Formats: C-alpha cells, sequence, structure tokens
RNA sequence: UUAGGGUUCGAUUCCGGAGAGGGAGCCUGAGAAAUAGCUACCACUUCUACGGAGGGCAGCAGGCGCGCAAAUUGCCCAAUGUCAAAAAAAAAAGAUGAGGCAGCGAAAAGAAAUAGAGCCGACAGUGCUUUUGCAUUGUCGUUUUCAAUGGGGGAUAUUUAAACCCAUCCAAAAUCGAGUAACAAUUGGAGGACAAGUCUGGUGCCAGCACCCGCGGUAAUUCCAGCUCCAAAAGCGUAUAUUAAUGC
C-alpha cells in the first residue's frame, strides 16, 4: 500500500564439511515490513540464489528464533551435495518437513507388550 | 570470670556445656520430653474428633463466659480444650465433627482470661471457619 | 530432580516497616518517578548495598594489593557506564556517595520523559509498554531498563510506532 | 451459659454496604495518595497534617 | 541467618557408604554374598476342577493405609548417555518409565497490565496586586473529549520428535478487537506498642475483642455494622519450628 514488504536473507558464518559433504551456515533474516513470521519457503529461495543451488530440495533448514521487537529472525540451515547425501545423512524429522521422511513406526507400547510375549514362545 | 590461657580450652568448653542446662531455651530445643509433652508431637497442626461443648469461665479482672470445645486427638489419644475464636460460631461446631486445632500466640503460657487453653480452632471439617463467619462458604452437613 | 538453575532474591523489605520517617521518603519517590509499588524502590537499594559492601572492603586495604587494583577499576568502570558517576571520580569514596535516586533517575521511565519524549513519568511508562519506544534501534518495553550514558542520546521511537 | 452465642450480631443493623466507583490501581493509586497528603498543602505528615479527619458531633 | 565472632539445618539432584518384606546360605562371573538371580525359614500374600503352582514397587505411573502434608495408570527415544555382534542408508530408521517433553504445581524465584492526555468548573498553597484582577503548581468532578495498547481472538505462519508455551503479526494485493476502559484487587489494620477515626448506628462486664498492656457495668477512639483513611500488593493473613533481635 505505502510500501512493499520484502524478506531479506543473509548468512554470517559458513563452513564446508567435507566429511558429511554439507555446508553449515548460520542464517540471518531481517524482513522489513513483513507481516508475522517468515515462512521457510521464501528463505530457501533466497539461499538458492545466494549459494547457486538449483534446488530447494537440497536446502533443508530447521529452527528459527524470533528476536523481541520488530520483524527479525535468525536461524541455521543445511545445504547438501547430491540429493542422495541429504536423504541418507540427515535426521528423519528434518527430511519429513520436505516430505522425504519415512513412515512412522507403530506405537511404542504395543511393541513392548509383544516383545515380552516373544520371550515365552519357542517357535 | 574466665581463663585466658593458651591450653585453657577444655575448661571453657565443659563450662558452657554445664551452664546451658540452666537455660530453658536450650532444653526446649534439644530435649525430646518437650516434644512428647506437646499434643501435636511438635507438628504444626493436628485433627481431632469433637467430644463435647464445654462452657468455660474467665479470670477475675474481666468477667465473661467463653465458649470452648473438648476435643480428642486422633494421633495420640489425648484430650485437649480449645477456644472458638469467632463471634457466634459455636453453632458451626457440632459433636463428632472432625475439626482441626492450632496453637495460638505464646505456646508456653496460657492466654489471658482463659486458663489452661493455648489452643484455638481454625478449621471445622477442613472448611475455613472464618469463611463461615464472614459469609462466603456454608457449612456442609453432607 | 536435577535442576542446576539458580534462584535469588533481588529485593527485601527494611526492618520496622511502620517508621513514619521511612514512609515519607518512600511515597516521595514512588509518586514522583511514577514507580508502580515500593518493591521497585527496594530492588535498587539491594544492588546498591551490594556494590557499597565490596567498595568498603577494598578501601580498607593497603595500596598495591591485588583485590584493590583489579576489582577497584571494575566498580568504577560500571558507574562511569550508566552515568551514576562521571570520569573525574576514582576514589572508591565517590562510589559510597551513591544513593537511591541516582539509580532511579537512569531507569528508562524517567530518561524517556527527561529527554522530551513524554509529558509525564506516568505517561512515559505507557509509551514504553505500548511498544513505541526504542533505546537505539532495539525496542525495549521494560521501564526498569537502565540506560547507558552513551545511549540516552539515541532513544528515538520504535519503528513499529504510529508516533514514529 | 453454654448457648447464648451470637447475641450481638443478630441485633445489629445491616446497611449491606453501598456502591462505589472503581479506584485507581498500580502507579495511579500510589499517585493518588502522594498528591493528597504531600501536595496542595503547607505540611507533609508527620502528624502535623492528619490524613483522616472526621466531623464532630456528640460528646460525652 | 549473622557487621564481626558465631548460631542452626543437611531426608533430598553431585560425590562416598548401605539396603531392596524380615534373616541366612549359594551358584555363575574379571567383578555379586545380586534379589525385575537362586535355595531355606519366618511374617504376609495370589491362583487351583485342591493332585499342585506361585508373588516381593524403597524402579515409572497408579491403588489402599497413614498423617497437618504432597502430581498423569500421559507423549517420545528427536536430544543427553549406556548396553551391543552395532555408523547411517541401502526395499531396510535395535532397546531404554535411564533421560527428554507435556499435564498437575500462589513451596520458592524473575519481569509486568488494571490506564494515559487537552478543554471547562470547584478547592488549597506561593508571588505580584489598583484588592477588581493576573500568573504558576497540584488534586477532584460531569452525558466532557482524543490517541494508543495489551488481556483475549486469529494466522502468510513459526516453535517442537509431533503438538504447545514464548516470539512475530493483523496485509505484502488480501486477516480481529476497551471508555463505567463491568476486561470493575484483594488480604489484614485505625487506644498504646505501630503506619491510620475529636466519626455514625447497634450492643452494654452480655455478645465478644485482646500475642502483651488492656477494652465491654447504656458517656465503647479497642466489641458488632456503615462510611472514612492507612500499610503491603497479585499477593496478603494464621499456626509451628528455626535464625536474627540476645552482651538473656
Amino acid at each position: 500500500q505505502k510500501k512493499k514488504a520484502e524478506v531479506t536473507v543473509r548468512t554470517s558464518q559458513f563452513k564446508v564439511n567435507k566429511l558429511l559433504n554439507r555446508k553449515q551456515f548460520i542464517v540471518e533474516v531481517n524482513h522489513p515490513g513483513w507481516c508475522g513470521t517468515v515462512p521457510a519457503k521464501l528463505i530457501r529461495s533466497r539461499l538458492a540464489s545466494l549459494y547457486k543451488v538449483a534446488d530447494e530440495n537440497q536446502i533443508s533448514v530447521f529452527g528459527f528464533k524470533t528476536k523481541f521487537g520488530g520483524g527479525k529472525t535468525t536461524g541455521f540451515g543445511l545445504i547438501y551435495d547430491d540429493l542422495a547425501a541429504l536423504k541418507r545423512i540427515e535426521p528423519n524429522y528434518r527430511k519429513a518437513r520436505l516430505g522425504m521422511g519415512k513412515k512412522k513406526q507403530p506405537a511404542r507400547k504395543s511393541v513392548k507388550e509383544r516383545r515380552n510375549r516373544n520371550k515365552k514362545i519357542r517357535g | 570470670t574466665k581463663a585466658n590461657g593458651q591450653h585453657a580450652a577444655r575448661k571453657l568448653v565443659r563450662l558452657r556445656r554445664k551452664n546451658r542446662w540452666a537455660d530453658k531455651g536450650w532444653k526446649k530445643s534439644h530435649t525430646f520430653v518437650a516434644q512428647k509433652a506437646n499434643p501435636f508431637g511438635g507438628s504444626s497442626h493436628a485433627k481431632g474428633i469433637v467430644l463435647e461443648k464445654i462452657g468455660v469461665g474467665a479470670k477475675q479482672p474481666n468477667s465473661a463466659i467463653r465458649k470452648c470445645v473438648r476435643v480428642q486427638l486422633i494421633k495420640n489419644d489425648k484430650k485437649i480444650i480449645a477456644f472458638v475464636p469467632n463471634d457466634g460460631c459455636l453453632h458451626f461446631i457440632e459433636e463428632n465433627d472432625e475439626v482441626l486445632v492450632s496453637g495460638f500466640g505464646r505456646s508456653g503460657h496460657a492466654v489471658g482470661d482463659i486458663p489452661g487453653v493455648r489452643f484455638k480452632i481454625v478449621k471445622v471439617s477442613n472448611v475455613g471457619l472464618y469463611a463461615l463467619y464472614r459469609q462466603k462458604k456454608e457449612k456442609p452437613r453432607n | 530432580m536435577r535442576n542446576y538453575n539458580n534462584f535469588n532474591r533481588v529485593w527485601k523489605a527494611p526492618r520496622r516497616p511502620f517508621e513514619k520517617e521511612r514512609l515519607d521518603r518512600e511515597m516521595k519517590l514512588c509518586g514522583q518517578y511514577g514507580l508502580r509499588c515500593k518493591r521497585e524502590i527496594w530492588r535498587v537499594n539491594m544492588t546498591l548495598s551490594k556494590m557499597r559492601r565490596t567498595a568498603r572492603l577494598l578501601l580498607t586495604l593497603p595500596e598495591n594489593h591485588p583485590r584493590r587494583q583489579l576489582e577497584g577499576s571494575a566498580i568504577m568502570r560500571r558507574c562511569h557506564d550508566y552515568g551514576f558517576l562521571e570520569e573525574e571520580k576514582d576514589k572508591l569514596d565517590y562510589v559510597l556517595s551513591l544513593t537511591v535516586p541516582d539509580i532511579l533517575e537512569r531507569r528508562l521511565q524517567t530518561v524517556v520523559f527527561k529527554h522530551g519524549l513524554a509529558k509525564s513519568v506516568h505517561h512515559a511508562r505507557v509509551l514504553i509498554l505500548q511498544r513505541h519506544i526504542a533505546v537505539a534501534k532495539q525496542i525495549v518495553t521494560i521501564p526498569s531498563f537502565i540506560v547507558r550514558v552513551s545511549s540516552e542520546h539515541h532513544i528515538a521511537f520504535a519503528d513499529a510506532s504510529p508516533f514514529g | 451459659s453454654l448457648a447464648r452465642a451470637g447475641k450481638v450480631k443478630n441485633q445489629t443493623p445491616k446497611v449491606a454496604k453501598q456502591e462505589k466507583k472503581k479506584q485507581p490501581r498500580g502507579r495511579a493509586f500510589k499517585r493518588l495518595k502522594y498528591t493528597q497528603r504531600y501536595l496542595a498543602k503547607t505540611l507533609k505528615p508527620g502528624e502535623k497534617l492528619h490524613m483522616n479527619k472526621q466531623p464532630p458531633g456528640k460528646a460525652g
């Protein structure tokens, strides 16, 4: 109306981890005039253009911390090399935000109960 | 007086250990006869079953009648007296109702114009008796 | 179990609360500087007593003692910050001339008013808590925020403000 | 006399209080008093100013 | 808790020891006199078509009892560790009431809302004054008026293992909302000690108050009610113990 709100994404300290073939980058966000919190979709796009990644698949981010007063956010994210490396190395929950995770295991309690009854049987 | 010598220590120590037994503010702590004597066991409160309502007189300079309650203690099977500490709340105590009992003020001397009684009834049936007095709650007979 | 986080009191009530001398010097503050309740007046008192304890203990010592040297500079440094004392002070007797008002004076509530951004202390306490003040660029909505000598000259307003 | 209890509190009149507007609260309350007693006056209490005074009437 | 010297507490997160209903004996193992291992006795206790066979919560929840007194038969192995033949993943993610998370939680502890401002009228103080009048400061008030914001509602969303709490927001094209601000603060006090009544009604040595000193016998500053004011304040009384007060 009087403005156009934008989302600005930057980064501060960057790593190259060749052991896991990932990048570890402390994100910063600014987002002047943006309404509420920044959805992670946007951030992934900005990071793509920044590090010259052709994907928002390889970009997988977790956690965001909203500082008091005004639009501000900081966070941390991970880029991986290949898409196979991502799926393999990364925790389940992080993946499943992209929708690359695994189906949930059956309830812990029913497992216990059955795992006990298997000790009884001889075959 | 006292001894100022370098090796005088043991005489000093043994002197104190003797003279603290002339203090009643030492005995009241360390001795368990005091604990035993106290009807709560030295606990903050206790509960009891109301036996009988007992009208109790008053001492000579202030002539009055005081409303008191003969209660039995669940914990130790001792009997005790206590005072009803609100106006016109003798009603709200009835026989064989559970009741709580507290001390009041100085707990080594009996309160003025009620001899032998250091004990006031805070709660009747876990309801605040003050709450009944200055109306908020109503007594259960439920 | 297994909690390793500290708790501490920051405020305590002075002995004999029915002194009519003390009552005078309480109301005088709490009305004037717009303070919520007496709890605040006490909160500063504690922290001031604390500071004054170590300063007394340092002052006792002979010259060229490590306690005196190190920890003397620190006490002085942090009263230069917040503007409690100026940079002409060094003695650790100056530090013992600090009293309750000089603390309260540098709280955000009063600093806001005094810099010309409100019309009363009561009014400046609202301006804080309605999220329409800043202390350089950072929005602070606490009236008990103690303002640096440097940063009481950059107060401005919030960027969320319809008054800014 | 085991029962005659509550004698006085039966007989007494009950107004059952009277409506009043809400009071200032927080700083506003503390403000209210500090104006009354310590300002618009030649005196600070002290006992020199009396915070509560009452009208006459009856004397014994 | 104490200026100092001291005084008092330690069941309880860390370290060390000991115990697993009460006792004793034993096997295996590098390590045990193990108890969700074994054997026996004793006190209890559960099944059985009564021929026999079992049980040990001072492990987590939960139940009964007890006493003045104390939480959910919740969710998760994501984190932190441990055990293992074991990295993850490959069709293909070991177990864990250890531990984490949430529920309940005014023990304790930190921050902070319940209003803020301009016009008019009344009152008080100070200065000047032709005594008419003016200026400044503060308070109170009307169907007085003006803005702003949280509690709360919602989300383009975000937090989290998943979901909440916090935070950020009411469009970026597009998303809520105060005026008696009913979104209305209480608990103890006003004779003395001790901050606050020359009050008004009722009671009349009765009812009751009172830690203590003392109030009440029709003239109550203390009782029982109302108004008024005071202290602390989202906390405030009461009980008991303990420390200061104590050079008792």
